[PDB]
RNA sequence: AAACUUUCAGCAACGGAUCUCUUGGCUCUCGCAUCGAUGAAGAACGCAGCGAAAUGCGAUACGUAAUGUGAAUUG
RNA sequence: UUGAGAAGCUCAGACGAGUAGGCAGGCGUGGAGGUUUGUGACGAAGCCUUGGGCGUGAGCCUGGGUCGAACAGCCUCUAGUGCAGAUCUUGGUGGAAGUAGC
RNA sequence: GUACGUGAAAUUGCUGAAAGGGAAGCAUUGGAAAUCAGUCUUACCUGGGUGAGAUCAGUAGUCUCUCGAGACUAUGCA
């Protein structure tokens, strides 16, 4: 099944572009005076359950394999029977040596490691 | 003694569970599918059968109720033959009259363990680059000592210091072609 | 010291700087953005005319109540003035701008002012930081004929 | 310490280095040399076997000879010459002496056995390509073969001997028979053939037919030092991954009753044969060692960093010099220092 | 002092005395030197500023300019002889690349080929290895063989081998700049460029530097007045290709000092590994390996 | 674990009584391990450090440099050994502080006090 | 068009948040009973080799005696 | 036919603004017990980013740079646990302006 | 570099690229410039011949478990 997104532009809290105190993460407005709350046309949209994505092609990367944080060499082993539905995303704090051994074994399991190239310059 | 050990470990806390976001995974070494399902967890399911390699040759591990209280002797073992059609015919003759769900798993984890050895052997025989680690302490030292050693050579100045010395010594014919007509006479004056 | 300019190579360039200079910040800037991009020895003949009221420096950005002069039209700017304290400080710097190539052994008669910077300072007034870049004009060799 | 040297351009460097001499240190004394020999590339040195005091330095053009170092400076005692046909296709990979005999084995199985003083030579033919051969030092007249895809096999002139044999009987082509041929280890952990490339053979029987159960250990280009036996069978009795760079030199340290090895990357490290593990490494070397000779409580490592160290049984660096050229083999003459 | 306010007032007053008597040391020195410029001399002959090049570690393999025979007996008969002897072999370069290289690795692989005539470009396709390339490239009249080895769309390393058995060198490119990025660049021409190589005091310095003489044509055209530099300085091999024009400059004592205009590229190498023999990263014998822990001393140099 | 209500396990109390101990406590906190040749002839695991001992340095960047202790600096918790001297820019030499726990004692400066400590504390002369 | 303003990015400034610590606080618990006309608590002044919002001390003054440890102090 | 986390799986219809209010499921922060044969000087936390990824969203995962000693996921316990606003408290910095003015 | 661990935001100056006819700000759909990612690198699968052996031997032994189940050491590699 080809992956699809009902929306691609994230939601952006109202007037979080003008003021630097107001952050961009979404916060539903609380006043009935609001133009946005009454949903006047022309104002920005809102997070609703309508924009929920397909319950089967959810959590999937655009390739089709879902992600999976592998933080050591025995976390990629579980992905042995799931190499065509999961991509072994290595965690960020893993050292640049313990990383180069996950790659050499995930490659045997045919698992896509998404960022195997970090800290690893090849010769 | 089975739903007891699934309503404890399957729903409250099990040390092997991994909270994924679309699934949950089991870190047990005797799981046949990798997931923490009811019909998959090796702790609740008290008659089980898994396939897992050990140093080149794939094995089959089986347990029963009547050995459950003996954790050392709990799992027996059968070594699976190299011929892939022989191994399927050897799983069945050992796993007879077991449910069709369980024997389905073992044959699927035989297809999945053979593809791992048939790949990691070809992968080991190819010649592939060396993943060598970068090191922040020794790439911030280079960048530090580079610009301290780049400006400490007067790179452009030492080029021209000998470039005229290469001219003034006369490695080119007396009147060369890379020089204009006037300043060569200064070299004649030199 | 780590400077703000990509130029000022070891090859044909030299730098000086001046920190915590007890002058105004909105007054040395308009001087600084006038002397910028000019040759070195001309800037000396330029600024001494400011010291004798022979030339005024335009006030482009911080043009608060600056009366019009007759000589501000040499650059097209309406308003200009003759600050004397700020240009006294720049002369001190540009001496070090010379005397650093005089120790590096450059060519002095192809020397332009490449990058002059004026910043603020930790308030005690409105003090200033200044760093200057003087560089040779990066000449061009004629191309060899054909191939 | 008295120790003789010879580089790839033929000349002989004769060193009087002593303890505490670090040529990198300005506050150390300078090396004392008496250099001679041919300065051309064609007479370049390959090996320096040590006859009891006479060095027998061979050359790439086949000018194997006899150098006595008792005289100061050494003067050539005698000289041999080999035919150019054995230089055309073959190349010299070994030279070892035991009981008045001198091999000059080549890279195709040609075994030129030359006598020392009687000068009666015997040539032999063997199996595929060679990379190392060796003589049993205790029992006279036992050879070990070895090369790439030519696993170790024990051709022996006299299989019995029982103490010793008269010299002129030795190494007749009629009596040399293989009394041992190696059998490979099993397949790898992925069912792949363990490819065999023997690079050096040393006889370990000191530190572990009358006098059977021959014991020896060999190294491989693929990086796996393997011990051997005959009473136990034709498989190696032990296999270790002592390193991963191709192992270049193996030998004994007879004062520790222990066996060392080396490689291309200079992981020259002693190896416990009793506890089956590497115990210590010779530190400070940065570059491929070309040859290593050991004598008593000292060793000498000459490397492609153009240096000659003096380590000991306890791998403590004694002396460290520079030699102005690319060396090829080192021989130790005097264990004592310069003042003795 | 555990206080912070006291600690930077006690130091402000301590510095303002150390910043005072230094002037009091130099003010009294200021009056006697213009009476007697001879004491000015001694000091100047005494207190020359000390710099890293003058405070090196004493390495005994610094070859002096005095010609000793054992040097020239070696390197007149090595494998670099054909590019140094009377034969004067024009070296034909082969520049391959790392497998599955990208676009940003290929626009740099045209800038080096601007530097090198008698140099082809052959992009590495599919499954082939460097040791099999060298033997397959020597049979078609090639001399050396460069390999640009990018990673993640930046070029980081460069290895050149010497055929068919010569020493193989593994540098790493750093501080990479193209020809477009440099301010006041120039066009290159078809003229074969000229060479300069500086500060290779070590013996290993005169092993790499000959393998850098080995890539350039042994007698260049002078009409282009193009110069290529390999300047070792603190074990970094600076590469700068310039085009010069001689013009009068009064400061330097001869009066005639040229003016350079860079062409590109602008890269800078370290030296990591050197292997006699074709470069196999695992099946090779190491002539020199870079110790990343014995280069901590900024006064220790190996090039 | 510790089973006394008259010893303290808090980092606060232990790390204060260390850094603010007087210069008699600051002596037995600066002790050095004896060499393996002295550990069997005095039967003492460790001695407090005196001046003019005969030590070797095991850890640190000054590995293996032997000497004698010049000035046992009880304040900043470090020994000061002979001729192991980091340079200074001006031209003078500076002393390098080697921790008193890193050195290995090879020859004691035996006195009447030390002997009367040696002969009772598990050993003899 | 340049300038000026605005916007983006890089760099330099400003500024001291975040993170990490912690000879400090706060809280609970346990043992103990001990100031003064034989001059207390407090105050002033002095005393250091070089001391300056601090410490110790009393003209025997950054303390003596007695015991114990055992060779330092430090800029 | 294996789709038994029966707290799962599966089939079919209708429905979808929402104030006071009512109900439910989750996200995040500091500490506590258990757990990950957990991550870390080959660089933990933080920070910045014209990089990529997920979730409807609160949020999370990650590449690059910076940096230098600690830190996180899961199940529970616990609260000094979430800010745009209070002529809000403290600190820092702007436009007014080099104007008012001495 | 004592204006000293990390060094956020406001805010200031320079440089680069843009935009600006008495309003910007944001949302939606796309153009132009810049730039980024995608495994596509290669892998896959199918006969004969040659060699290697092991779970093969009309084969001999050891140990731990439970007749045989694994781990082995030989020897052949039918």
């Amino acid at each position: 099944v080809n992956i699809i997104k009902k929306r691609t532009k994230p939601f952006k809290r109202h007037q979080s572009d003008r003021f630097k105190r107001v952050g961009e993460s979404w916060r539903k407005p609380r006043g009935i005076d609001s133009c946005v709350r009454r949903r006047f046309r022309g104002t920005i949209s809102m997070p609703k359950i309508g924009y929920g994505n397909n319950k089967k092609t959810r959590y999937c990367m655009p390739n089709g394999l879902k992600a999976f944080l592998v933080r050591n060499v025995s976390d990629v082993e579980l992905l042995l029977m799931h190499n065509k539905t999961y991509a072994a995303e290595i965690a960020g704090n893993v050292s640049a040596r313990k990383r180069v051994e996950i790659v050499e074994k995930a490659r045997a399991l045919g698992v896509k490691v998404t960022n195997a190239g970090a800290k690893v310059r090849s010769q | 003694q089975d739903e007891v050990i699934w309503q404890v470990v399957g729903h409250e806390f099990c040390s092997y569970r991994i909270k994924g976001e679309a699934q949950n995974f089991c870190r047990n070494e005797y799981n046949v599918t990798g997931l923490c399902n009811r019909q998959s967890c090796p702790l609740a399911n008290s008659r089980y059968a898994t396939v897992r390699e050990d140093n080149g040759k794939l094995y089959l591990y089986m347990k029963t109720i009547e050995r459950a209280h003996f954790p050392s002797k709990l799992w027996q073992r059968i070594k699976l033959s190299k011929n892939y059609a022989k191994a399927l015919e050897q799983i069945d003759q050992q796993l007879l009259y077991w449910p069709g769900r369980q024997i389905h798993r073992c044959k699927q984890r035989l297809t999945r363990l053979t593809q791992y050895l048939l790949k990691a052997r070809r992968l080991a025989l190819k010649h592939q680059p060396a993943l060598i680690p970068i090191k922040p302490k020794q790439a911030h030292r280079e960048a530090s000592r580079e610009r301290k050693a780049l400006i400490a050579a007067k790179l452009e100045k030492n080029i021209e210091k000998e470039l005229v010395k290469r001219l003034k010594s006369g490695v080119y014919g007396d009147q060369p072609l890379n020089v204009n007509e006037e300043i060569w006479n200064k070299v004649l004056a030199a | 010291v780590r400077y703000s300019a990509s130029p000022a190579l070891e090859t044909k360039c030299a730098k000086a700087r001046g920190a915590y200079l007890r002058t105004h910040f909105k007054n040395s800037r308009e001087v600084a953005f006038t002397i910028n991009g000019m040759s070195l020895k001309k800037a000396f003949i330029f600024l001494d005319n400011v010291k004798e009221h022979k030339q005024a420096v335009p006030f482009r950005r911080f043009n608060g109540g600056v009366g019009r002069t007759a000589q501000g039209k040499e650059f097209g700017v309406t308003q200009a003035r003759w600050p004397v304290k700020s240009v006294k400080f720049f002369y001190d710097l540009l001496k070090n701008a010379e005397a650093n190539a005089e120790a590096k052994g450059l060519d002095m008669d192809k020397l332009i002012i490449k990058h002059v910077q004026v910043n603020a300072a930790p308030k005690q007034s409105s003090p200033s930081h200044i760093e200057i870049i003087v560089a040779e004009e990066e000449e061009a060799v004629p191309k060899a004929n054909d191939t | 310490m008295k120790l003789l040297l010879g580089d790839e351009i033929g000349q002989l460097k004769f060193i009087e280095i002593k303890k505490g001499t670090d040529t990198s240190n300005p506050e150390s004394e300078a090396p004392v040399i008496q250099k001679f020999g041919e300065l051309d590339r064609e007479k370049g040195v390959l090996f320096m076997l040590k006859h009891e005091m006479n060095v027998f330095v061979a050359r790439k053009n086949g000018t194997i000879e006899c150098w006595n170092v008792n005289q100061e400076p050494p003067i050539l005692s005698s000289l041999w010459q080999l035919d150019s046909s054995l230089l055309e296709t073959a190349s010299i990979v070994s030279m070892k002496y035991s009981n008045g005999w001198l091999m000059l084995a080549l890279s195709d199985g040609n075994l030129l056995f030359r006598h020392i003083e009687s000068s009666k030579l015997r040539k032999l033919q063997l199996h595929g390509p060679l990379s190392a051969v060796e003589l049993h030092p205790r029992i006279p007249g036992i050879i070990a073969a070895g090369g790439k895809e030519n696993d170790v096999c024990l051709y022996s002139c006299n299989p019995t001997c029982k103490s010793n044999i008269d010299e002129l009987e030795l190494w007749r082509t009629e009596n040399v028979v293989k009394v041992f041929q190696g059998k490979n280890v099993k397949n790898d952990s992925l069912n792949l053939r363990v490819r065999v490339w023997i690079t050096g053979i040393v006889f370990t029987e000191d530190i572990i037919d009358e006098s059977l159960c021959f014991h020896f250990a060999t190294i491989t280009h693929y990086g796996q030092l393997r011990f051997y036996d005959t009473k136990h069978g034709r498989r190696p009795v032990s296999t270790f991954d002592v390193s991963t760079s191709p192992l270049s030199h193996v030998g004994l340290l007879p004062s520790i009753k222990l066996l060392y090895f080396a490689d291309k990357r200079a992981q020259i490290s002693i190896f416990d044969h009793s506890k089956k593990k590497v115990i210590g490494r010779f530190q400070g070397v940065k570059g491929a060692p070309s040859s290593i000779h050991c004598l008593g409580n000292v060793v000498a490592i000459t490397g492609l960093d153009r240096n000659v160290r003096i380590f000991d049984a306890d791998r403590k660096p004694l002396a460290n010099a520079y030699i102005k050229a690319l060396p090829t083999s080192i021989i130790v003459i005097n264990e004592r220092d310069a003042e003795i | 002092i555990k206080n912070k306010i006291v600690r930077q007032q006690q130091y402000m007053k301590a510095l303002h005395q150390k910043n005072k008597d230094k002037l009091e040391r130099r003010k009294e020195r200021a009056k006697e030197e213009e009476k007697d410029p001879e004491k000015k001399r001694l000091r100047l002959s005494e207190n020359i500023p000390a710099t890293i090049e003058s405070k090196r570690v004493y390495d005994e393999t610094i070859i002096e300019d005095k010609p000793d025979e054992e040097l020239q007996a070696e390197l007149k008969d090595d494998e670099f002889s054909a590019y140094f002897s009377e034969e004067r072999k024009v070296p034909k370069l082969l520049v391959t690349t790392s497998k599955r290289a990208s676009r940003k690795c290929y626009d740099f692989a045209s800038e080096l080929l601007d530097c090198f005539p008698n140099a082809e470009f052959r992009k590495r396709t599919g499954d082939i290895e460097v040791h099999e390339i060298a033997e397959a490239a020597a049979k078609r009249g090639y001399t050396d063989l460069l390999v640009l080895n990018e990673d993640r769309k930046k070029t980081n390393a460069l290895t050149l081998v010497h055929l068919p058995n010569g020493p193989s060198f593994y540098f790493t490119l750093s501080n990479l700049q193209t020809a477009k990025e440099i301010s006041n660049h120039g066009r290159s021409t078809g003229h074969i460029p000229e060479l300069i190589i500086n500060n290779f005091s070590t013996r290993l310095g005169m092993t790499v530097a000959r393998a850098f003489q080995s890539l350039f044509i042994q007698t260049p055209q002078i009409q282009g007045r193009q110069v290529v530099t390999i300047h070792c300085q603190r074990d970094f091999l600076f590469f700068r290709r310039h085009r010069y024009a001689f013009r009068e400059k009064s400061n330097m004592p001869d009066g005639i000092g040229t003016g350079l205009q860079e062409l590109g590229p602008r890269f800078t190498m370290r030296l990591r590994m050197v292997q006699k023999g074709v470069w196999d990263r695992k099946e090779g014998e190491v002539f020199f390996e870079s110790n990343a822990g014995e280069e901590s001393d900024r006064r220790k140099f190996w090039l | 674990m510790k089973f006394s209500r008259d010893v303290t396990s808090s980092r606060r109390k232990q790390r204060k009584a260390h850094f603010g101990a007087p210069s008699s406590v600051r002596r037995v906190l600066m002790s050095a391990p004896l060499s393996k040749e002295l550990r069997e002839q005095y039967k003492i695991r460790s001695l407090p450090v005196r001046r003019d001992d005969q030590i070797t340095v095991i850890r640190g960047s000054n590995k293996g440099r032997e000497g004698k202790i010049t000035s046992v600096y009880r304040k900043k918790f470090l020994l000061l050994i002979e001729r192991v001297t980091r340079e200074k820019a001006n031209g003078a030499s500076a002393p390098v502080g080697i921790d008193a726990s890193k050195v290995v004692i090879t020859k004691l400066h035996l006195d009447k006090d030390r002997k009367d400590l040696i002969v009772r504390k598990g050993g003899k002369v």
